[PDB]
């Protein structure tokens, strides 16, 4: 159960998101909803226990905490990268 | 003893006969030349001549064989090379 | 928002069928029946066989050739009429019945003592797997319908599906063991024994195979029921005529051919064989037994009070 | 290299006017292989280490070596055969 | 004819290993029964007087 | 690597070539597979195919050879079987 | 005493059996040559010859072994090297 | 590095060669594993494989050797075990 919870709580596939954010994101209202939820997910992953102890087995989940933390950090960076592209492009198109 | 096949270019039926024939030869004979002779003769009878067999604990070989008539395997620590040529 | 919905949708959508979800198999057999030797060789191990079994666990690994996906297969086994439901009921749950199959191994040493043995073991396991399909309160029973409708229409490939002579909603393959002793039975007994094996194959819709070195079907068919681990069905011809080897492809074993219901059972059953102190009270000790008594009670009572829900 | 060379070599020993250019590819392969062929020994020289550190997990390397043995000997045989046949055919057909 | 060349080697592999045990750490030490307060020593804050 | 010929059905010139060829192979190559390969190839070139060579310290064999193309000899402690067949 | 395995190219069954055998040898014998002899002989019987065993507190070695038949471990301060070769 | 031979089944010329080889090994190499490795390799080259060498101040062994290819000797306080097997 807990092995699945570590995969279900924070998706580890994390398919690419650049297309989605560049097409339907970064208006004032919609973005605040998306980015606050992202910051919250950051707070959450910071609480992923480094290990789970049961009656017999001890599993080390510290490597998991590291990766899921980086994954949240990555989304914010991607969002920053995307914003700096849309703004640059639209003026050039309309200048054309 | 335990049969372990390392190389084979041979049908499944002939592979099994190779092991079975070598197994009987190893059980029946102590001397390598006689073990090899048993294995070779059995193949000449069932799958036609011309077969060749080398059995031993320490050797290397470089040979030419007929397509679909080559196997190299162990029974325990004893290596058996069984192939047709001619 | 939509970013997490998409991330969730893909990790959920995919992940059932690197390698697909593995199956596992349970081995019904008798104690010291030679089954351990066959299992350990099938898994490509060199380990000596253990006679006894107390819900043993083992596994194996296979590759494919383009990579090593780490194809893991889990195995469970238990032999003899020992703690049957207490142990069989533990590794088998309805939620994983789809991935669970049975194999039956018959020790040819004592066919007489074997028939009441395997019957009791088969009854215990059959009853359990039959119940778990809905014992869990599985309201979404679509899977339950699929499992029974698939299994009970795979054996009667050509033969009219008149009736389910014995509803058995789980795959089974039947194999013997130590057939080296079979040749030493009376010819009449070998025939009746062969009929008995074929009879059971029909009721359960389970193929039958011999045990030898050149008989590679033994390993394969186990792989087949074990999630194609060692190939595919590779259907061969039945050997009802020769009666020297034993082999049945499930679906061709019509009673009219293999026996040539109750009446056929009665015939082979009756013909082959119908006759089928820890207290330490007279002893005395004072300090040894008193202290053991006290310690025995104190520990056991504490473990009961733990009120485990197990 | 040896695989593709074999395929084109297998059509060079014939005397056919449709391929009256293939003698050029024949010479090229002879001139190229002195540089490509040492890769095999280089692979083995490094293999000395991989065998140890990888715990013998060199199934891919062994299979490829076996294939090379075939292609080299087979390829070499074809080259001898193509040259011989071309030399023989040229003498045979010019005369004819 | 359709024939093939092949070879076999019984000694399919010959794995070499190096082994080295660790060293033992030893020290030279003095002792003497009759003597000063410090018996033996291996081969100026004076805050030691202050408590008294 | 002193050479001692035990048995042959071979001309004297081919016998000498076998010893010298195997001797060179044994000086150059450490592993029997390579020694055998060297020897076989030299005979296919000079004396036409199809030659077979087995080199080793411990084996028996039972083989069929062409008349006048068989030799069995040692170089030191290593036995070499060299013959034509096919 | 406490067994610590540092290197092994060996199945899990032989690893544990090597430790168990060495443990009994160390309990029974004080002299390294006799400890080694116990361990070696037991392995030849259970896993076929030919094993070799070195036991000691201070040495270096360079050996050649068969695949899947090598272990090096400590019992307390005493190192045991066990492998098959031949 | 004064040499004292305790036991040998080896020709006199190889015995002397072993001592001189090991003596140089100790002059050249500081670590036992490297001393052993040097010595082993020199014998594989000259006397054919498979040789094994143990170098150290504290060990016992029990090994199986090929006849006429065993020596055990000291150079000063360091024992060297040198034998062929496999």
């Amino acid at each position: 159960a807990v092995l699945h919870q570590h995969k279900e709580w924070i998706v580890i596939g994390q398919v690419d998101m650049e297309a989605l954010v560049e097409k339907h994101l970064f208006t004032v209202h919609d973005w605040e909803k998306n980015f606050k939820a992202l910051k919250i997910k950051g707070k959450e992953v910071e609480r992923l226990p480094s290990a789970v102890k049961v009656d017999c087995l001890n599993i080390n989940c510290n490597p998991v905490k590291t990766v899921i933390d980086d994954l949240i950090q990555k989304x914010x960076x991607x969002x920053x990268x995307x914003x700096x592209x849309x703004x640059x492009x639209x003026x050039x198109x309309x200048x054309x | 003893r335990k049969a372990v096949i390392k190389n084979a270019d041979m049908s499944e039926e002939m592979q099994q006969d190779s092991v079975e024939c070598a197994t009987q030869a190893l059980e029946k004979y102590n001397i390598e030349k006689d073990i090899a002779a048993h294995i070779k003769k059995e193949f000449d009878k069932k799958y036609n001549p011309t077969w060749h067999c080398i059995v031993g604990r320490n050797f290397g070989s470089y040979v030419t064989h007929e397509t679909k008539h080559f196997i190299y395997f162990y029974l325990g620590q004893v290596a058996i090379l069984l192939f047709k040529s001619g | 928002e939509t970013l997490w919905e998409i991330a969730k949708a893909e990790v959920e959508k995919r992940g059932i069928n690197a390698e697909i979800a593995e199956k596992f198999v349970f081995f019904i057999g008798s104690k010291n029946g030679g089954k351990t030797t066959i299992i350990l060789r099938c898994l490509d191990r060199d380990e000596p066989p253990k006679p006894t079994l107390a819900l043993e666990y083992t596994y194996g690994r296979r590759a494919k050739g383009h990579n090593t996906p780490k194809d893991i297969a889990h195995f469970w086994e238990l032999g003899g009429g020992t703690s049957l439901l207490d142990l069989i009921s533990i590794p088998i749950t309805g939620d994983t019945l789809r991935t669970f199959s049975l194999v039956l191994v018959l020790d040819l040493s004592k066919p007489n003592d074997l028939w009441p043995t395997m019957e009791n073991l088969l009854q215990a396991t059959k009853s359990h797997v039959d119940k778990v399909i809905m014992k869990l309160g599985k309201t979404n029973a679509k899977a339950v319908s699929e499992m029974r409708q698939k299994i009970w229409n795979n054996m009667p490939k050509d033969h009219p599906d008149h009736e389910l002579i014995d509803p058995f909603p789980v795959p089974l393959v039947i194999i013997g063991s130590k057939y080296d002793v079979f040749q030493d039975f009376e010819s009449e007994k070998r025939k009746v024994i062969c009929k008995t094996l074929r009879f059971v194959a029909h009721y359960y819709g389970a193929s039958l195979m011999f045990t030898s070195k050149s008989e590679a079907l033994l390993l394969k068919i186990r792989g087949v029921i074990n999630q194609l681990a060692f190939g595919i069905d590779k259907s061969k011809s039945i050997c009802v005529d020769q009666n020297k080897p034993l082999f049945i492809t499930a679906g061709l074993d019509s009673f009219g051919q293999i026996g040539s219901p109750m009446e056929l059972w009665k015939k082979v059953y009756e013909k082959l064989f119908p006759p089928k102190d820890p207290a330490r009270d007279p002893q005395y000790a004072e300090n040894e037994v008193d202290e053991m008594r006290i310690q025995k009670d104190l520990e056991l009572e504490q473990y009961k009070r733990s009120s485990s829900k197990s | 290299f040896v695989t593709e060379a074999m395929e084109v070599l297998t059509i060079m020993p014939q005397s056919v006017e449709e391929i009256g250019d293939a003698n050029l590819q024949y010479s090229k392969l002879q001139e190229r292989k002195p540089e490509i062929l040492p890769l095999f020994q280089e692979a083995e020289d490094k293999n000395r280490l991989l065998r140890t550190v990888a715990g013998g997990g060199l199934e891919t390397i062994s299979n490829l070596k076996a294939k090379w043995d075939k292609f080299e000997l087979x390829x070499x045989x074809x080259x001898x055969x193509x040259x011989x046949x071309x030399x023989x055919x040229x003498x045979x057909x010019x005369x004819x | 004819k359709n024939t093939k060349q092949a070879y076999v080697q019984c000694n399919e592999d010959n794995v070499e290993r190096d082994i080295q045990t660790e060293e033992i750490e030893t020290r030279e030490v003095w002792t003497q029964h009759p003597g000063e307060s410090t018996v033996v020593s291996g081969g100026t804050s004076d805050a030691v007087v202050m408590p008294k």
